[PDB]
């Protein structure tokens, strides 16, 4: 990138001019070029709003730092019916958005419904009722 | 109504979509029904035929145009059976076609052979005979003349998309059936195949400069892709709607290439199709001599046409900007013999691949004749020679002990 | 078209005259003349207005670009009596004009139709109604 | 539905922690369902195919960029089938991973081998009399593309 | 004989539209049959004679 | 002929289609006139196919 | 079938236009042409109805699977 | 100054670089950092060959870097074609300035 | 895997799980010279995809990158067939066991041609040949009184 | 030589922000409110002025 | 130095002494425009095993 030195040397040079340049016989340094791998994927299924255009969904780069933060910004959710087999009735609607990837653990799963997250509060506190 | 209209900007469609389009390549549509255009080339015949609508607007503002574009290739998009009406309707348009060298290309109606459906192309036993009765006495008569070699006529229609439905092509709105069941050919959408021959002579120009190869299965006359219906039937099942309306069989191909169509068959068992061969509605009279009757026959192929319709056009261009130059008799021969001659391969022509394809000409001859009376007025005549395509070989297979060309001898 | 290098050098031209030009050997340029397509088709069938008269219909250029426009603008139509098959009765005189290349779809045909469109609305409610 | 997206983030994430990432390799991530791949890619067909938001965003962005990351393979995530529109959308990423260089790797469904199952697989005594029929037309049309290439299952 | 009828139509029929003379027509098939036949090795082989 | 159209066009004449190779009868053919005229058809189908 | 690099190479080029091409010296790709053995034969001797007329009897492929 | 001439006056390493560009970067959603294009807009390899085609001199600017070049000069002239190719050779030679400085 | 798969087998009684190989979608087409048959079925396997589609990453960055420098047909020549070659082990080529794996190319052949007409346009072909992978084996074991290739002559 | 900058009107655009939007700019400029360009470019002292 | 050839033809104006007419042909230095690079996976290499 044309160091100082050759301003000095080509611009007013003293009668003594000392420059330093890096010795490279051939030149040619590498391209570099890393590997990118772009991954497409069915993710946030039936979404609670109308999400973003295509063309505006771009690329976004994801890795071990960033993963939980890719799934908390893209707010994965489910919902469905589903029949209920605590108390006899019928489907029961559950609506889950899984905001790490710890949420889809049946402990997690089971504190997002609200029904069993008062059951699993039960079971606790009951469980931990029987240790002092 | 919906399938007819349907059908019209669906074929449109694929012909917009399918082509490359650029500075090069250019599509220019005008709606006019098939009544419209028999009644404004009804109204200028004969004499008045010079000045018309259509006549005006493909010749006069294009190809008569000073730095006009003129206009290539001409797609019909219409039906024509042996009707009166229609024979007046494709003289006319040969007439305009055979002036501003444009072939036209449309689709030849089920109707012409007394069938109407396309389902029955293989019930006769011989087509030849179709058009022997009085009934196309005005067919006849028009495939006789001269300006009828600008015609091309597809009769087969390929299918436009496929039939809506959760299997196939699924509307995603609600849930939607399109009935469609088995054949019966009035239920699918069907897009008229001059489509496809358009879409194949745009591929043509677009890769190689010239619409010369426009048919050929491996050739260039390739229809690709075309929708696969696949419904069960009995026992194993499986048995797709063939995408264009019926198979033709070699025999049929061949039989129909003779009397100036240009089928549009497909290969069994698979979505692809193609174009034989294109033949114009010409049927080219034969002569003693072996060399005029091969002349006759070239001059009924639209490949060919299509090459000497461009040099027309060149040619229009060219001499045009050079009018008012000095030029003399041999001046003209240097120029026009030395410009015809950068279309012609003379070293590699038996030994070349895709440029005998950019190359139309495998030699040329011009000879120039200046009009006595009169300076600066000039006659040429331009004897092109195009390259041959495989049209056809009858194999002899021997089984022979001794070879009769060396072994015996 | 004469360099005004040369309108110098022919008008009052310096003792030293310098122009740039540029040397072909054989001149000869090449004739360019671009490959049209023109295309006779019946568009707009049974159209509403008188539409045009011949001779000023002209020939339009069409491509992927303006496609959609050249629907709209020549706005194709149809109208025709169709058997109703949703209440008994007879005849249904529909009226439709497509302005895209989407509105020969079965689903823009069935917004286009006002009783149909009143159905699938109503499709679209329930549907809808029963995901929460 | 559970079974679906929890598959869907339990395979991105046994790509992504299985990986080792660094200033050499990349992961990006698009977030698209199989209907919307297949409806955009199927707005833009033919001649419109050069543009479309997939292939801006994997050739233009970065492929045709000045100075970008030409995106080396892509992972589909996706199961297809011998249907129609599995067919299209394999055509068209084949056009795109055959313009950018860059393989596309999805799964075969089970339902290409008329099965649906994957432990069926062992029942039939012949795989190549399964793509004869007419049924897969579409499938052998695509096989025989030069542009399948780019295509892994 | 019959085999090389069956080749012979099929390939000829897919042929139909290439730029072909009398020469090109000859080479074609001159080296298209020359490859179903062993000339170098016909008294010394087994089953390639069947094949 | 139905067996003709079947034989021959169908797939020898088709295009994209099977030439249908060798054909067997499974039939007991004596001297008889009707069995003479079954082979001098069946002999000129089956000659016509080259099956 | 004309990959999509000559799309791109042919419509509009970037100045650097990379294509990949598979190298066959001579071309000329295999006929296949299966062998296929038609079979014709009397059987369901003396059905019970009247079965199907010719011509729509066709030939129907048959293996050990079938 | 360098060369004493103004023949390469283009190209990224060939000495049609623009260096050292204002880079403003602004936090966006999630991420963030992401900075304004020195160049009012990235113009692909396609768009630039597309631009000197039409006689423009695009000054395209290199991803993540202010970093920019001009890839080629072409002035306004569109070239014409002739017969023989060395003649459009040295149509296409005129409308390149990197030759006209010379 | 003659089927256009990539087939994912289960080692028997183990954890552990394998690619065998992998073919792309693309069946590749027979030809009369069996070079030109493997040259179709080079194309076909993924492996071989990956190195051409690398190198055409590579040859887009650095050919853009040198666009704008003082070249001829023969400088063209040069540094297109001094660049290829350091991507190929020549004097190694049979002994050697990750370089080869390393570099993917066993040779490498650049034929420069210019565009008439124009100057500073080139047309390039990389010829380039891969190393070969095992794909397949048969075996005909054959017990032999007296060994045919050297005790029987 | 003349070197000055080309205005985002040229495209029929008026941001440079958009230039990503057409297909094609080769069609921009067939149309003939650019007849006076296209015969700006066709002349010979055209060479001279970059943009 | 920007050109790698020049050439000069001197001729002097007829109906005046020292006056002359001048033609400088000189050839730049090309300078690298574009590339189009069709890479092919193969077997035996065309130009040398091959042959």
């Amino acid at each position: 990138t044309t160091s100082s030195q050759k301003f000095i040397a080509r611009n007013r040079a003293p009668r003594v001019q000392i420059e330093y340049d890096v010795e490279l016989y051939g030149a040619e340094k590498k391209v570099q070029l890393p590997f990118v791998m772009g991954v497409m994927a069915d993710l946030a299924g039936k979404p609670a709003e109308p999400q973003a255009a295509v063309a505006d969904r771009k690329f976004l780069e994801i890795d071990v730092d960033n993963f939980d933060a890719r799934l908390k910004a893209m707010k994965p959710r489910v919902a469905f019916n589903v029949p209920n087999v605590l108390t006899g009735e019928g489907n029961l609607s559950l609506d889950i958005t899984f905001e790490s990837m710890d949420d889809f653990s049946p402990a997690a799963v089971a504190r997002k419904v609200d029904s069993l997250n008062k059951l699993l509060e039960a079971r606790t506190q009951l469980a931990n009722l029987l240790t002092y | 109504d919906f399938q007819q209209l349907e059908s019209a900007w669906r074929g449109l469609h694929y012909l917009v979509n399918n082509t490359e389009t650029d500075e090069q390549l250019k599509i220019r549509v005008l709606n006019i029904s098939k009544p419209e255009l028999h009644k404004t080339l009804k109204k200028f015949k004969g004499t008045t035929w010079d000045q018309s609508p259509i006549f005006k607007k493909l010749y006069e503002e294009e190809y008569g145009q000073f730095g006009g574009e003129p206009y290539g290739c001409l797609v019909g998009d219409y039906y024509f059976d042996q009707s009166p009406p229609d024979v007046e309707l494709l003289g006319e348009m040969a007439k305009i076609s055979a002036a501003m060298h444009a072939p036209f290309i449309s689709a030849a109606s089920p109707t012409v052979m007394g069938m109407g459906s396309w389902q029955e192309l293989s019930n006769p036993r011989d087509l030849t005979k179709i058009f022997t009765t009085p009934e196309y006495a005005g067919w006849r008569s028009l495939r006789e003349s001269e300006d009828s070699r600008y015609i091309g006529l597809t009769m087969p229609r390929f299918l436009a998309r496929l039939p809506y439905g959760a299997k196939t092509d699924p509307v995603e709105e609600f849930a939607f059936e399109e009935e469609t069941d088995g054949a019966d050919s009035s239920k699918y959408a069907w897009a008229n195949s001059a489509y496809a021959m358009a879409v194949n002579i745009n591929r043509s120009f677009k890769l190689y400069g010239w619409c010369s190869r426009i048919r050929g299965v491996e050739s260039g006359g390739e229809v690709q892709g075309l929708p696969a219906h696949t419904f069960p039937t009995d026992d194993g099942g499986v048995d797709m709607k063939c995408p264009t309306e019926i198979a033709i069989s070699d025999r049929r191909e061949a039989e129909l290439a003779k009397n100036g169509f240009m089928p549009l068959l497909h290969k069994k068992n698979t979505d692809f199709a193609a174009f034989i061969g294109a033949q114009s509605l010409q049927k080219p009279a034969e002569y003693d001599d072996p060399d005029a009757t091969a002349n006759a026959n070239l001059a009924a192929r639209l490949p060919y046409l299509f090459a000497t319709c461009r040099f027309a056009h060149y040619l229009k261009c060219i001499v045009r900007d050079k009018i008012g130059s000095f030029k003399e008799k041999d001046e003209m021969q240097r120029w026009l013999q030395d410009w015809i001659l950068n279309y012609v391969d003379g070293d590699p022509a038996h030994s070349t691949e895709t440029t005998k394809a950019q190359h139309p000409l495998a030699a040329a001859e011009v000879v120039v004749e200046e009009v006595e009376g009169n300076p600066g007025y000039y006659n040429s005549k331009f004897f092109l020679r195009p390259h041959y395509q495989l049209e056809g070989l009858t194999v002899s297979l021997r089984l022979v002990s001794k070879l009769p060309s060396a072994k015996e001898a």
